[PDB]
RNA sequence: UAACCGGAGAGGGAACCCACU
């Protein structure tokens, strides 16, 4: 039930302390058009909260070349925080340093 | 004040399109004839579908829409029928509609192409264009899927729905060379010659003609298979003539009553 | 077509086009997106011309005859889920046709439209406030059925009955609704040119070339100069060359082998103005319009923001329980908020009577008694 | 899903030309010569067969029975 | 009332040859929700013919 | 200071150059939904009788 | 009792039967059961493939042929266009295209 | 009816309009009213409020009606003007070399409301009657106005 | 849901008059003919025929709203010619033109076929 | 005397399900099943 | 001010209706033919941009040689940045101006700019001649990586295209590096819009 | 038995793995589905990638809005231990 | 020297995410 709950509501934590957890980590897949499903499956998310008057975390840094799409961002209040992988960007899965 | 004297000269006549030139007529008349070619030419087309059973991957409304767009050979029956909304009968009758039937089931292993060969008709002269070249595909069925429906085709014209449009494309054109300067080219030499340009390859556009009206309106009426391409023109002229006659009768009634 | 098995999916809010088309000018990297196998849009003959003033201020004119031929026609699927349950010792929820002879709480709906099982049948023309799932809860019994959302108006597509984890009867019903593109529907291009369908003309009324080629969509020229979507013009120019060549052009971003002049050189080999313009004839009078119109195939999309899913009106509808004001939202038959900024807008107007009406008389009028000397709220 | 019966812009019947177009492309035809042979002159009608994607072939893979 | 909720066929006027179910009927007119279009029209009650939908045999 | 009000409608706006600058083209269902309370008078008793 | 005399592979239980047979073969540590399951799965796969090819024998085989031919023709068209590019290397003078030349 | 776009930033965001019922399902409004509401037609939505009394309808008609809101106290200038497409069209229309024949003038005059019913003397009588663009546009300017402006 | 039925562009309702004449008061010998359920197809030809009449001072037409099916033709003739008969003659001779065109097309067709 | 016939899923065999019955196919076992098309009059004015 | 508000009401409607009905005869459009610049103006554009690039190179040489004199108020590095920005602003403005005078009377960008309906001469400059310098926070593109703006450039490269100066036009297309720099420049507009909306309403 | 774990579609532990194109259609599914999402109560859920600061790395920032001239942050994290990441701070005072 | 029926609105909530101008 703990898995099934955190994956259903999106709150990353326990149900007794849900208001203290993260939110929106697990979202309903967007089956509206294939290009929306694919883009929802390769979506990044900077956890910086909204109501933020700062601009540096929202700006397209030079170092996002080839990793993050420099054009696909929401135009609302999440502009620059929600991102998208470039086509040939691969995220390392990890290995033992031994 | 009185009537100008229009002429006609058919340059190409096939069973699929007609190219003719109208001379000595006003632009408004020659363009209204074009508009009547598209909208106000009656034609028989499926406009009512009762689906007995449908198991195809196409939706019930998809089948109805596709059946609506199949052209039916209306050449002499169309001038006999009564408009559906103006007929006295309850439901449908031969005077105001052509019955159609399509009962199909796929049992063979290979997929069934539900073309227009499967549209049965209660009359021999009004059918999908199959007389004399593949046929319009309505549905594709797998093993165990079916389509069974009754349909009626009503007398209509392209002003209500595009299914009653008897033309593929009407190519209306006048004054090929820019003699009247009705259009201004920023660079006249970048523009290809019209098909009817009585102009050598040296000059770009005809020298300006200050006093001159548009005549010699070049048409290319292409049928969709329903009406023969000359019957389209004949019936369009008849229909515009009849619109004007009816309006004149109503105007006389308005005048005598004032 | 958002997925090839969309007929098995009992999704909430699915949209699929009747005749989606592959883009005539594509990038080489949309092959790996699988976009030519599940495309979203139709190549349309766009004419970038200010015609008759409705193709105006981000709006677009559309060819009504093209729509009649299935242009951008789409079907809208909505799914309703319901589950029976054991409410308690005394009360049980079950699917049965609500019946005034034994059920209380019945309403003005036509309950004859759904079968004895308690579920509407596949292929039944439903409408707003029609009963979709005949649930009854025994207390004799209270009609707790589920009704089609007000002003949805579709035809039941398929009805599935099964069990859930708890072994209770559980049905997901979905209703299809064909959506012809009317005026007010939102259409966009592949370059950021969003626009609503301003008005629809028949083929006889649209402008036409030297042959009977009329636009499917007419878009305002004033959309280009400030937004500088020159890629829209280059696409509208190369789609013509792709439709004449008879094979699909390339629009990879940084090609260096596809510049405007080479496309124009190709386009002039098929008997067209090398820059894409054409001599249109006014659809109303048949006279040539003195400016040669830019025209060509352009891959236009149909966005999900259809007007009939946004038109909303109210006149003394339901009311909230705590503060007896109109409900909120279109689905609840709520009323629009007369926010504070509107209050200030009316204050600046000096229209104190309209302000009073809006904030007191059309929202929540009430009366109380009060003492003339000491008592408060008697 | 399936080839449109008529060209959206013109009105010319293109519903009986998808299979013939596929056959001509089964031959070594260049993609434009097939349209030219099918009597499609206007580019509005040519785009109907150029851009069409036949999904009804993919939907028929979900056999109801057998 | 009497024919509310029944399937009718509009047998006259512009909406000839249309099937729908009567949403509300009065002594003069009736509101038929058309089966094909997504609309409810108000037709006169003499323009209508009841078609019904029943199955015989029941055994 | 801010409430929800009866007799209000919301819809997508679209251009119409044929309307006068002081005219708004409402659709037919919105006009057929909301009402205006009108007093009866010997002046307009027949119009409202027919309505 | 119905499944007793009615064959399992009729008609839509094929893929589910394939998965169940693979699970049964995997769950058994005995070689005889594994071999019997392998033979049964091979026979069922052959029968199902024959049935699927028979159904797709018409109207879907054709478009698969023309799709393989389309992509093959495209890989041929690309290389012939590339040889044309290599051949047309006489003079490239058109203006409207540029590239960076810093430093 | 009084008509609003929810970002009601200034007084001209809630101007009052006369209603006309039209077939399709959208709030159609004149182009020139775009600038007051800052409301393009890419999908924008606006709220319609219907007053519910004579004392309120009269107040709206006499205080908030659209033509009474042409000039704004914010900057003493108009806020509604000939804008967007019709401005380019009118610039091209008023060029010195725009000439029209009787058949086009008599069609354009059909769209003037305050036309006095008299066709003005064409600017060119021979070799052929031709009307200059300014000649037709002078019929649209009301009354006897006197102003001097400079083209861009 | 608010889409008008397509038959409303040519089918008259009950009570509507096909054509309605109103005398214009702002100038003498001027009328306004209001045709219901018509469009540029029938207004344009009438107008263009009226401009060939030498006794017609003014002729013009409009479609007041593209969503409404009605045209307003305005005629103004000389004092010795009422616009009623101007309009009537401009429809009569227009019908004659179209009938002549029908006849000449019909003969040219049979001359083209095996000829 | 109509028993409310359903169509199975994986089976596609018509089953007779009355009230107070478990939704399972008469053969092979299936908890998913759909409903048959209506017998009401389906008429589309094709447009 | 002279007539009432009703006569002006009819004035507005009459202008719209009469002019839009004439627009059915005149017609109006925009297309690729309005962006092409006749191949004579392209030579001027290229020459101006190349001379600007050479001037920037000379300024860089002077700075590296410590020959660049600090202008009043500004420091050495700040005056170098001001010099480069001044030179590239001159380049963009001059190329745009040359583009303006090359447009034919029938050019549909000019018809929409001189009417004032939509667009500005800067949009014509960017579409036809050159897009220009892309700034973020008022400065040229910053060294996001270690002493360079992208991996494709070399450390300590202050040249035009190394720091964001877009030298192509929207008709000729953007080189990938300057495409990314243009995206960086354009993100500022979206961020500022999203924060302005919430900051001014309060 | 410990409990149920939700499986992401088209993973190495989904029934829809390494499966051919005939079989995906036989199971009424599409061969174009990318996978990568969970089914939770019949709803397709996607885990959106969350970015953070890289652990076990030194960062020297300069917070001007405090008493410190510099701050050598280091978010240390051994490896997915039951102890969440802990951070050192070797800062320098302003004076 | 006679004539059968009368009942009316079922009335619901927080949070988070996504999206639109
Ligand atoms: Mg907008
Ligand atoms: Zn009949
Ligand atoms: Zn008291
Ligand atoms: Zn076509
Ligand atoms: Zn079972």
């Amino acid at each position: 039930d703990g898995l099934k709950y955190s994956l259903a509501t999106g709150n990353w934590g326990d149900q007794k302390k849900a208001h203290q957890a993260r939110a929106g980590v697990s979202q309903v897949l967007n089956r509206l058009t294939f290009a929306s499903t694919l883009s929802h499956l390769r979506r990044l998310n900077s956890p910086i909260g909204r109501d933020g008057k700062l601009a540096k975390p929202r700006q397209l840094h030079n170092t996002l070349w080839g990793m993050v799409c420099p054009a696909e961002t929401p135009e609302g209040h999440a502009v620059g925080l929600v991102k998208n992988l470039a086509l040939m960007a691969y995220i390392s899965v990890g290995s033992q340093p031994s | 004040p009185y009537a100008n004297q229009p002429t006609v000269r058919i340059t190409e006549l096939t069973d699929e399109n007609v190219k003719f030139i109208i001379e000595n007529t006003d632009l408004a008349v020659a363009n209204s004839i074009r508009r009547v070619f598209i909208a106000e030419v009656p034609i028989i087309a499926i406009d009512w579908v009762q689906i007995d059973a449908n198991s195809s991957v196409l939706h019930d409304e998809f089948i109805a829409h596709r059946l609506g767009l199949i052209p039916l050979t209306s050449d002499d029956i169309v001038d006999k029928l009564q408009y559906s909304r103006d007929c006295t009968c309850e439901e449908f009758c031969p005077e105001c509609s052509v019955e159609f039937t399509l009962d199909v089931r796929c049992n063979e292993d290979q997929t069934r192409h539900v073309t227009s060969r499967d549209l049965i008709s209660n009359s021999p002269r009004v059918i999908p264009v199959t007389s004399r070249q593949d046929d319009i595909l309505i549905v594709k069925l797998r093993k165990g899927q079916e389509l069974r429906l009754r349909a009626y085709a009503k007398k209509g014209f392209g002003k209500e729905h595009a299914k009653w449009n008897p033309t593929a494309g009407v190519a209306f054109e006048y004054d090929p060379d820019n003699a009247l300067r009705h259009t201004v080219y920023p660079k006249p030499e970048e523009w290809p010659k019209s098909e009817y340009s009585e102009l050598d390859e040296d000059e770009s556009q005809a020298p300006y003609d200050p006093n001159g009206k548009p005549e010699r309106f070049y048409y290319n009426v292409e049928s969709c298979g329903s009406l023969r391409p000359e019957t389209i023109v004949l019936s369009a002229l008849s229909g515009l003539k009849k619109k004007l006659s009816d309006l004149q009768t109503q105007l006389s009634h308005e005048i005598q009553s004032d | 077509v958002y997925i090839t098995n969309f007929h098995v999916r009992m999704d909430t809010l699915a949209h699929v086009l009747y005749y989606p088309q592959k883009p005539l000018v594509t990038t080489r990297s949309m092959e790996y997106l699988r976009f030519r196998e599940l495309p979203a849009g139709i190549n349309s003959i766009v004419a970038i011309a200010s015609y008759t003033g409705y193709n105006q201020e981000d709006s677009v004119i559309m060819n009504r005859s093209a729509v009649d031929r299935g242009f951008f026609r789409s079907v809208f699927y909505r799914s309703y889920k319901e589950q029976e349950s054991k409410k308690g010792f005394d009360q049980e929820e079950v699917f049965e046709k609500p019946t005034r002879e034994t059920c209380q709480g019945m309403r003005h709906a036509i309950y004859d439209k759904l079968d004895d099982d308690g579920l509407i049948a596949p292929g039944v023309r439903v409408s707003g406030d029609d009963v979709i799932i005949g649930k009854t809860v025994t207390l004799t019994k209270r009609d707790c059925s589920t009704f089609l959302r007000t002003s949805e108006t579709g035809i039941v597509d398929q009805v599935m009955v099964t069990l859930n984890q708890e072994g209770y009867k559980f049905c997901k019903i979905r209703v299809r609704s064909v959506r012809i593109p009317q005026i007010g529907d939102k259409f966009a291009s592949r370059h950021g040119q969003k626009g609503t369908c301003g008005i629809q003309y028949r083929q006889e009324d649209m402008p036409f070339t030297c042959e009977g080629i009329t636009p499917d969509i007419i878009i305002n020229p004033h959309a280009i100069p400030s937004r500088m979507t020159i890629g829209h013009l280059i696409e509208c120019l190369q789609g013509k060359v792709s439709a004449n060549k008879g094979e699909i052009g390339d629009a990879t971003p940084f090609n260096d082998a596809v510049n405007v002049q080479k496309i124009s050189n190709l386009l002039s080999d098929y008997g067209y103005h090398l820059r894409g313009n054409e001599v249109l004839y006014n659809g109303f009078t048949g006279r040539k319009i003195t400016s040669q119109i830019f025209i060509g195939p352009t891959y236009y999309q149909r966005l999900k923001h259809m007007v009939d899913d946004k038109i909303h009106s109210r006149a003394r509808g339901p009311i909230q329980i705590l503060n007896r004001q109109p409900m909120e939202g279109r689905s609840r038959d709520g009323g629009l908020r007369f926010g504070e900024m509107e209050r200030d807008c009316q204050i600046a107007h000096g229209a104190a009577q309209f302000l009073r009406e809006r904030l007191f008389e059309a929202s929540d009028p009430y009366q109380v008694h009060v003492c003339n000397l000491c008592g408060i709220m008697a | 899903m399936i080839i449109p019966v008529r060209c959206f812009t013109c009105g010319k019947i293109v519903g009986n030309k998808w299979e013939a177009y596929l056959g001509l492309l089964q031959a070594e035809y260049t993609e434009g010569d097939a349209l030219d042979a099918l009597g499609l002159k206007r580019y509005c009608c040519r785009r109907m067969l150029l851009a069409h994607v036949d999904l009804i072939e993919k939907l028929l893979n979900y056999a109801p029975l057998e | 009332n009497e024919l509310i909720g029944q399937t009718v066929r509009i047998s006259q006027g512009p909406y000839k040859g249309y099937i729908g179910v009567v949403k509300d009927a009065t002594e003069s007119t009736a509101r038929v929700e058309l089966h094909s279009t997504c609309q409810t029209i108000s037709v006169d009650r003499q323009r209508l013919t009841t078609v019904g939908s029943r199955r015989p045999g029941g055994m | 200071m801010g409430k929800r009000v009866d007799f209000s409608a919301r819809t997508v706006i679209t251009p119409d150059p044929n309307l006068s600058i002081d005219q708004v083209g409402v659709p037919r269902s919105i006009a057929a939904n909301m009402t205006f309370a009108e007093i009866v008078t010997p002046f307009n008793i027949d119009r409202l009788q027919e309505l | 009792e119905k499944e007793r005399f009615r064959k399992a592979p009729p008609n839509y239980a094929m893929k589910k039967t394939q998965l169940l047979k693979e699970k049964a073969m995997a769950e058994d540590l005995g070689d005889q059961d594994k071999a019997k399951q392998i033979q049964d799965q091979l026979n069922e796969l052959e029968e199902r493939a024959e049935a699927l090819d028979r159904q797709r024998t018409k109207n879907i085989s054709a478009i698969s042929y023309i799709n393989q031919r389309n992509r093959e023709w495209n890989i041929v068209e690309s290389e012939k266009a590339l040889v044309a590019e290599s051949h047309n290397m006489k003079n490239q003078q058109m203006d409207p295209f540029t590239r960076r030349q810093c430093k | 009816v009084i008509f609003n776009r929810q970002p009601t930033l200034h007084k001209m965001s809630m101007m009052g309009h006369r209603v006309r019922i039209l077939p399709w399902s959208t709030f159609r409004l004149n182009l020139s009213v775009t600038t007051p509401y800052n409301a393009d037609f890419d999908g924008d939505e606006m709220n319609l409020h219907l007053p519910q009394s004579l004392e309120t309808r009269a107040e709206i008609q006499e205080l908030a009606m659209v033509p009474r809101m042409i000039v704004t106290p914010q900057s003493n200038r108009p806020v509604m003007g000939i804008v967007q497409d019709t401005l380019t069209a009118v610039r091209k229309f008023t060029k010195r070399d725009v000439f029209l024949e009787r058949g086009e003038v008599m069609n354009l005059l059909m769209f003037l409301s305050t036309w006095d019913g008299k066709v003005p003397q064409p600017a060119i009588l021979k070799p052929r009657p031709l009307w200059t663009g300014k000649q037709i546009f002078s019929l649209i300017i009301p009354g006897h106005i006197n102003c001097i402006r400079t083209h861009s | 849901m608010n889409a008008p039925p397509a038959f409303e562009s040519f089918l008259l309702f009950e009570g509507e008059k096909k054509i309605t004449i109103n005398k214009d008061t702002k100038v003498p010998n001027a009328c306004l003919f209001t045709i219901n359920k018509e469009d540029h197809t029938l207004g344009n030809i009438i107008k263009s025929q009226l401009l060939k009449d030498p006794q017609v001072l003014f002729a013009g037409y409009k479609v007041p709203h593209p969503l409404e099916h009605k045209i307003i033709i305005r005629v103004q003739t000389t004092p010795d010619y009422s616009p009623q008969e101007a309009f009537t003659n401009a429809i009569t001779d227009l019908i004659s033109e179209l009938s002549l065109l029908e006849e000449r097309f019909r003969v040219a067709i049979k001359d083209k076929q095996e000829g | 005397q109509q028993p409310m016939i359903y169509i199975c899923g994986e089976c596609h065999t018509e089953n007779e399900i009355k009230s107070r019955d478990p939704i399972r196919c008469r053969e092979c076992g299936y908890r998913i099943m759909y409903k048959k098309r209506t017998k009401r009059l389906v008429v589309f004015d094709a447009r | 001010l002279e007539m009432g508000h009703d006569i002006t009401r009819l004035f507005y409607s009459n202008i719209q209706t009469v002019i839009n009905n004439w627009l059915l005869i005149e017609g109006h459009t925009i297309g690729i033919g309005d962006s092409i610049a006749d191949s004579k103006t392209y030579q001027d554009i290229q020459n101006t941009i190349k001379k600007a690039k050479q001037d920037v190179i000379e300024v860089i040489e002077k700075a590296h040689n410590n020959e660049l004199e600090p202008t009043p108020g500004n420091t050495l590095r700040q005056t170098f940045e001001n010099q480069v920005n001044r030179i590239l602003n001159d380049a963009r403005d001059k190329t745009g101006s040359s583009a303006q005078k090359s447009l034919s009377e029938y050019n549909n960008f000019k018809s929409m700019v001189v009417s004032g309906a939509k667009g500005s001469k800067i949009n014509i400059s960017q579409v036809i001649a050159v897009v220009g310098q892309q700034n973020v926070e008022g400065k040229r593109i910053p060294f996001g990586f270690k002493h360079r703006t992208l991996p494709h450039f070399i450390k300590d490269d202050y040249g035009p295209e190394s720091r964001g100066f877009v030298e192509n036009s929207y008709l000729a297309g953007l080189t990938p590096t300057e495409f990314f720099f243009h995206a960086m420049g354009g993100r500022e507009g979206l961020i500022d819009t999203a924060v302005k909306t919430a900051e001014t309403g309060y | 038995f410990i409990g149920k774990i939700p499986i992401m579609l088209r993973s190495t532990y989904c029934l829809l793995n390494g499966l051919t194109d005939r079989d995906l259609c036989e199971l009424n599914e599409c061969p174009l589905d990318p996978g990568g999402y969970f089914i939770i109560n019949g709803s397709e859920k996607v885990l959106i990638a969350q970015e953070k600061m890289a652990t076990n790395t030194v960062y020297v920032f300069a917070k001007k809005d405090s008493k410190y001239a510099y701050t050598g942050e280091c978010r240390s994290c051994l490896e997915n231990s039951s102890r969440p990441t802990s951070t050192i701070w070797v800062s320098m005072l302003a004076r």
